[PDB]
């Protein structure tokens, strides 16, 4: 269903940018591990930084976690998933720290969690 | 046993991947360092011949 | 019967595989159509009839329990075989022990990578839940980094740190034979490990750091243990750090 | 001995032979100003007369 | 047959050389020409989903690829060249289509360059 005639034009361009970003991260971790991490080129450093955020922000806070960990969780309509990833890929929010992105349902929630940390 | 050889294959495949990636990055630094040296080689030729004749 | 009265129970079966083999030989002599290997097709039902009597009855039924610990001996590190896949599908967790770990000094040898507990997290005491949850993350992260990057001599600083923390983690988890450690002094050693008080101490000396520390913890710190005993709760972090720092004054490094 | 490199320094230390000067972890693109400090020190040793002959390997 | 043998050697040589290709500056143009040709070759051989191509234009695009007229054309816009070419060649190039349908043979080579050049200019 990931074809523009079924899902949508923007959805196709967004999903393929996300998968290309994570595939380029998957082949860069061992160089990061065993050469100096400063040796990665500044363009690949950009792909690293955003791949960290993308990998965390695919996590989500869940109603079923109420038994195991107790937190509330929530539900996200499609438009807000696809727009939030457009926000991730644009990069103006790259200043917010990676820890915030775990177990959230909106980019506004990510701003709130950092706000508790004070960022 | 069968499940003994598979682990050896998997571990060697991972080491093979690490060595191939380090071959790529060393190739890039080799080509640059040779160009950089050739950049300073005319400086060495120029300086050697003036410093000798002046000396 | 004891569970119906309401007292907790534990059953251990020392080898289920020998039970399965007795069924095979009994069925083959009876001329029953065989299956994979030659095990009769009933085997999964026979073990499920055994393993689903274990329960935790409700307060209306008395609050009892019947935990069970079956054991299976695998042939040469075999997996995907008929008895192990049957039992691995039935049980709510599995511990996998490795022979090549045992002969490398880790005892009792337990692979964190392939062992899982679906019930896990809920059963632990709240103090343990905080420290044991982070310990799982630490050891998983170093399991992968060591699996490939240990062969090369020198790595990135941040990885040399994570390799040091993993090596100390496995050495601090080595234990002796028939000497159970009470939970109160487990949480205090795991807390000392995760919060990084063991960086100064060398990897060889750790089994002595534990030995000299648990004696110190019975010579000083009894109130900490008492709060943990009934509350199930981690003591105030100021006083816990004060206790560990005093012991690190006493202990002598090789 | 004057050694540029960690594995060289490690071998020489086990052998125990002295290392008058040392530098390590140079950038993979080395620039003149970096190695000017050690170059000016080693030639400073020869020029001030503390060495009578000098070699490179 | 004329353009197929050259294309076969082009893909065979590029597929191994692509395993080494990512550096950009390696040798002089002799290595790169195999980079440039292989890149345009792989661009031209992709196809849109479920829309089948006609034979005499198929031959004429493979000739355009394998004779080197595309070599100046920038790599980024290589596909768009095919879409514009198929309609233009019908409008302005019909004599070449009749020639292939007549002869089973490549268009008369004398006017073949000129006719292709008019499309190459029409593409922007």
């Amino acid at each position: 269903a990931l074809a523009p005639e079924i899902v949508g034009e923007e959805h196709y361009q967004v999903a393929r940018k996300v998968q290309q970003t994570l595939q380029r991260y998957k082949e860069l971790q061992d160089i990061i591990a065993i050469l100096g991490m400063d040796e990665l080129s500044d363009e690949d450093k950009l792909v690293v930084h955003r791949a960290r955020r993308i990998q965390f922000f695919l996590s989500q806070n869940f109603h079923v976690a109420e038994q195991f960990t107790g937190q509330p969780g929530s539900y996200v309509p499609v438009k807000e998933t696809v727009r939030g990833f457009k926000e991730i890929l644009e990069g103006k929010y790259d200043h917010l720290p990676e820890d915030a992105f775990r177990l959230v349902g909106r980019i506004e929630e990510v701003v709130e969690k950092a706000k508790a940390m004070g960022v | 046993s069968l499940r003994d050889i598979k682990t050896r294959i998997n571990a060697t495949k991972k080491t093979s991947q690490i060595t191939k990636a380090m071959e790529m990055v060393s190739t890039s630094k080799l080509n640059r360092a040779e160009q950089n040296a050739k950049s300073f080689v005319p400086y060495m030729e120029k300086i050697q011949e003036v410093v000798a004749n002046v000396a | 019967y004891f569970m119906y009265k309401g007292k907790h129970v534990l059953v251990v079966y020392d080898d289920l595989s020998k039970q399965a083999a007795a069924y095979r030989e009994l069925s083959l002599l009876l001329r029953r159509p065989p299956g994979r290997e030659a095990y009769p097709g009933d085997i999964f039902y026979l073990h499920s009839r055994l393993l689903e009597r274990a329960a935790k009855l409700s307060d209306a039924k008395g609050g009892g329990s019947l935990t069970a610990l079956p054991f299976v001996e695998t042939q040469a590190g075999d997996i995907s075989a008929y008895i192990p896949t049957n039992v691995i599908s039935i049980t709510d967790g599995q511990i996998f022990l490795q022979s090549d770990l045992f002969f490398s000094g880790v005892r009792p040898a337990i692979n964190a990578g392939l062992s899982v507990s679906r019930v896990g997290g809920a059963a632990q005491i709240k103090a343990m839940k905080k420290v044991a949850g982070t310990l799982r993350l630490d050891l998983a992260a170093y399991r992968e980094l060591e699996a490939f990057a240990q062969f090369g001599s020198d790595l990135d600083k941040a990885t040399q740190a994570k390799l040091a923390r993993g090596a100390r983690t496995v050495e601090v988890l080595k234990q002796d034979l028939h000497q159970p450690i009470p939970v109160e002094k487990q949480v205090l050693i795991i807390y000392a490990l995760t919060r990084g008080f063991l960086d100064d101490i060398p990897v060889e000396d750790v089994r002595r750091f534990e030995k000299e520390f648990y004696l110190f913890l019975d010579q000083n710190g009894q109130h900490l243990l008492e709060h943990i005993r009934t509350t199930k709760d981690l003591p105030n972090e100021d006083d816990l750090n004060k206790a560990i720092e005093a012991f690190k004054k006493t202990f002598v490094v090789s | 001995i004057i050694v540029i490199g960690r594995v060289g320094l490690s071998f020489f230390r086990k052998r125990n032979m002295p290392v008058i000067l040392d530098i390590t972890r140079l950038p993979d693109q080395p620039s003149f100003a970096d190695i000017k400090e050690i170059a000016r020190k080693t030639v400073g040793l020869f020029a001030d007369g503390t060495f009578d002959e000098l070699y490179m390997y």
